[PDB]
RNA sequence: AAGGAACUCGGCAAAAUGACCCCGUAACUUCGGGAGAAGGGGUGCUCUGUUAGGGUGCAAGCCCGAGAGAGCCGCAGUGAA
RNA sequence: ACCUAACCAGAAAGCCACGGCUAACUACGUGCCAGCAGCCGCGGUAAUACGUAGGUGGCAAGCGUUGUCCGGAAUUAUUGG
RNA sequence: GGAGAGUUUGAUCCUGGCUCAGGACGAACGCUGGCGGCGUGCCUAAUACAUGCAAGUCGAGCGGACAGAUGGGAGCUUGCUCCCUGAUGUUAGCGGCGGACGGGUGAGUAACACGUGGGUAACCUGCCUGUAAGACUGGGAUAACUCCGGGAAACCGGGGCUAAUACCGGAUGGUUGUUUGAACCGCAUGGUUCAAACAUAAAAGGUGGCUUCGGCUACCACUUACAGAUGGACCCGCGGCGCAUUAGCUAGUUGGUGAGGUAACGGCUCACCAAGGCGACGAUGCGUAGCCGACCUGAGAGGGUGAUCGGCCACACUGGGACUGAGACACGGCCCAGACUCCUACGGGAGGCAGCAGUAGGGAAUCUUCCGCAAUGGACGAAAGUCUGACGGAGCAACGCCGCGUG
């Protein structure tokens, strides 16, 4: 019988769904710029990757990143990206 | 500006039939806490041969690396003496 | 950050605090971060000496006091000779 | 229909696992028992620790058969696994829960309690 | 159908199990077995794919093909004997 | 808490042991019965050993019994067989 | 700083065990029982639990909402209600922080778990110091609030409305990633520092006070970069246990390459390749067990225990799981399954005393269902304050230690 936080609880709930929402778009916009460097695209290549640059950014300087892991993630499709195109 | 002191006991070249990993332990000495008398005793250690170019039975002792792979842990350091084969 | 405040010590009749600068939520009796200090709260009354050749050091490291380490630490001349440490800004 | 020599898995925590038949206990008498109908029974295989142990006869009482039951309004209940539920001299059972779904028609038996006992009573 | 040896001197009889590949396999022993012990899982098709790799050939060409990933459809994939 | 005044000796002592190891002794009863006991062992009509009574001795708001650990244990020994 | 004695014999000495004198407890029991002070009191069943309190706070973040000094007008009662404004006080919800510290228990685990000693060119750190830059321009939401609904409840749903320190675009920012030019130094990996292009934020907050009413300013805030500090994470040397009537073990195992992953190296996880690796210096397997500072005992070496206080690890009804967050795989947070109890309108709901007491069981064996934030530490605060079964105290028990008495 939850004395106080239940409110934490309800407020895990709402602040799990939007976090998530965040979250799940970072990691769908990381496949998509990850797709656009799937094939031999040039200029969807560097947009798609200011895409996932953008979205990558926003989304680990805010919540569940957090700093290195982004590093990692960024520095490898920057490794991808700047293998297909030069 | 030097504070870090990773250093590895020189040992004995064991075997190198994993590849690029040769490992040998070397043998020191203990003090038996009740008799007194002196015992020694070997201590196995994996050593991660980056150039793959020890020889097995050659004595080439080599300072402690980083965690490089499941319980590998000394890097090598030179093949102090060579084998004396034939 | 680490509050340098009390901890209690002696007899169930009569506390006597020895405060030691301390973490940020350690136990009461518990673990501290270097003690320097005694200060019981009678006895006669309210005799106690600090630091503050190293109290300075952590007083200005980073750190605050409690209620009773501050009134303490300002009474012995070392909250103020410490904000003529800080009076050079 | 469930004659002499049926094996019958048994539905409570009482401590067994499978009930053998004997002698449906109605008149001189019959061979076939649907639904809600107590039979002498034996225990072949139990859970290790019980009160009802392996080769103890003790009284049992259907409530689920691959046979129909048949509601007298044209809608017909058949499970998929045979039952017992295990009775000590009165319709109160001597099992403490009373596992999966069950025959509705055992209340319009004696047995209020063992219905009360059970989840899914449809 | 539902129950399964209650039939019967007796599971008589029928029903059942079964092909490869793989996992796995006890007490006991004369050391070989037992042992196909036991008990389990995979298989149809399409494509990747003139697959990997072999046999044959100068190449062309056939044969012989494991292994896998994607996908299809059926209650059922040694669909039958 | 502590201090001061008054009052009353008024309310405030028991447990174990008394052959040895081990401080501490005699009588009555019992008569291999009831019993004790850590070991040695007592008890079968004169019991410093069983109960009872006086006395003694140890200790003390405590005293014995038992459980466990250490030492004695040079009876795991390197000191030290 | 160390004491021995008895006991084998008809007598003797060796050898050899067996017992006693001494100390100690988290003791219990037997008898008895004045007091004070200081510590101690579920060690057995981590057994299950009735009942009460154990984590709240922020009006100086927010939009309400109610009451309401004071003032307004009406009707009558010459004192009242009716409708407004409003100092003011209060709180349900949003949001921020705190529930990961504190408290308890040893169930587990014979290894990086603990102790010690290194290392991290392999980690991260909210709150707090100190530094220095910034805080520009906008958006649409939504609980509240109502109107209907379905529910026995627990509770859910749907339609309208709003705000912030809620969320979300853009500029600006390197330092935060990618490419180049270097410069210096290392421990193979490489590290430190300088430049140039592509991406990444801000509470315009609130409080006051002032002002020309444009704005100003201080304090408490927000972000970014740095170092500091406090914390944890990882790797490794060495140490601490009964068994060979346990000699075999191991196939993600041993090693490589490649990809993914986390704060991070790493078979951490997978694809592909190779056939490795551990073991008499005891692998594996059974057993037992939280470890340490230490405590007790011994002349000392040693032997035994891990209570109470502290340090670390583990666990939170059993077993998994992940979310919020800086940080948990979370003791009074969630989801699933199992067990056990309670409610039921049979459709479904509710719970976790190994927190403080307390009850039943277990047992030889362990207590009061008390007082308070006066201190110290916390939490939240601008502070005032609120919570604090931590703590500070108390109540019982000769339970231990010490002191005094019964003349």
């Amino acid at each position: 019988n939850i004395k106080s936080a239940i409110k934490r609880t309800k407020t895990n709930n709402e602040r799990r769904v939007h976090n998530a929402t965040i979250k799940s778009a970072m990691r769908t916009a990381i496949k998509q710029v990850e797709a656009s460097v799937a094939n031999n695209e040039a200029d969807k290549a560097k947009t798609a990757l200011t895409e996932a640059a953008k979205r990558i950014d926003k989304a680990v300087k805010t919540g569940l990143v957090h700093k290195n892991t982004a590093a990692r993630y960024k520095s490898r499709l920057a490794k991808k990206v700047n293998g297909l195109s030069a | 500006s030097e504070r870090n002191q990773r250093k590895v006991y020189q040992g004995r070249v064991v075997s190198d039939k994993m590849d690029k990993t040769i490992t040998v332990v070397v043998e020191t000495y203990k003090k038996h806490t009740l008799y007194g008398k002196r015992v020694k005793y070997s201590k196995k250690f994996k050593a991660h041969d980056e150039n793959n170019q020890a020889k097995i039975g050659d004595i080439v002792k080599i300072m402690e690396t980083r965690p490089l792979s499941a319980t590998k842990r000394f890097r090598l350091v030179e093949v102090v003496e060579e084998a004396v084969i034939i | 950050a680490v509050k340098i405040r009390l901890k209690r010590m002696g007899a169930k009749k009569s506390p006597f605090y020895r405060i030691v600068v301390a973490d940020s939520r350690s136990p009461r009796d518990g673990r501290f971060i270097e003690t320097v200090g005694t200060y019981n709260p009678v006895a006669k009354p309210a005799e106690v000496k600090i630091d503050e050749e190293l109290a300075l050091k952590w007083l200005q490291t980073g750190a605050k006091p409690s209620d009773t380490v501050r009134n303490l630490f300002s009474s012995q001349g070392i909250m103020e000779k410490f904000h003529n440490a800080k009076q050079g800004k | 229909m469930i004659q002499q020599e049926t094996r019958l898995k048994v539905a409570d925590n009482s401590g067994a696992r499978e009930v053998l038949t004997i002698k449906v206990l109605g008149g001189s008498g019959r061979k076939t028992a649907n639904i809600g109908d107590v039979i002498v029974c034996t225990v072949k295989q139990a859970t290790p620790g019980g009160v009802v142990k392996k080769g103890e006869v003790v009284k049992a009482v259907i409530v689920r058969t691959k046979s129909g039951a048949r509601r007298s309004d044209g809608s017909y209940i058949s499970f998929d696994e045979n039952a017992c539920v295990i009775i000590r001299d009165d319709k109160s059972p001597r099992g403490t829960r009373i596992f999966g779904p069950v025959a509705r028609e055992l209340r319009e038996n004696n047995f209020m309690k063992i219905v009360s006992l059970a989840p899914e009573v449809i």
